[PDB]
């Protein structure tokens, strides 16, 4: 409503009111897998150019 | 207007304290309750202490005096810088000093209010009961106290 004006002695006050909304969101977990080295085997693949095969 | 004594002549005795309190300038009830409902409202005229109606049209609904079918509450005090009343409504019970038509109201009469806001002696549309005598204070001016205690 319209602001009510103070004046002498009153009881009556507009008033404010209060609204909401709900929003989800959805979350998805993913994964790959890779072949690589044994760590204690590299040596038997580092050369003077390169580390691997 | 609302308080012709800012007009003094002289300066006023204050010994007494009895016949002290009928006057154009006691705004408010008789008794009045910490839980009594006041609703601020525009006007449009001199509706102090008067019964009053809505009035609408663009502005928002203002109160003026009036009475009959249409009454919605009685005009107990004014802010005139804001020009804004002070409402009892109808449907909350009041006594105190109102306007009253003529000099004709005597104590237990039935009263309604009519066209100007002003109680005159009687079906009826609301219970209003006259608790003292007319008193006059202006030469027009006529005030009765009153116990206005809803619809009939």
């Amino acid at each position: 409503a319209n602001p009510t004006t103070i004046a002498n002695e009153v009881n009556t006050i507009s008033t404010i009111g209060f609204s909401s909304e709900v929003v989800r969101l959805n979350y998805l977990k993913l994964q790959y897998k890779f072949r690589h080295l044994k760590q204690t085997s590299e040596k038997f693949y580092t050369s003077d150019s390169y580390i691997g095969d | 207007m609302k308080n012709p004594q800012h007009d003094a002549s002289l300066l006023s005795n204050s010994n007494e304290f009895r016949d002290k309190n009928v006057e154009f300038f006691a705004s408010g009830g008789t008794r009045t309750s910490k839980f009594d409902k006041l609703e601020n409202h525009p006007f449009l005229g001199y509706p102090y202490k008067r019964g009053v109606k809505r009035v609408i049209q663009h502005y928002e609904p203002h109160v003026e005096a009036g009475g009959g079918e249409d009454l919605y509450g009685i005009c107990i005090d004014i802010d005139e810088f804001s020009k804004t009343a002070t409402i009892v409504p109808i449907t909350n019970n009041f006594e105190g000093y109102l306007v009253a038509k003529d000099s004709t109201v005597k104590v237990k009469d039935k009263l309604i209010f009519n066209k100007d806001g002003a109680l005159e002696k009687v079906k009826a549309t609301i219970n209003a009961t006259a608790l003292t005598d007319a008193k006059q204070i202006s030469n027009e001016v006529y005030l009765v106290k009153v116990a206005v205690f809803g619809n009939k």
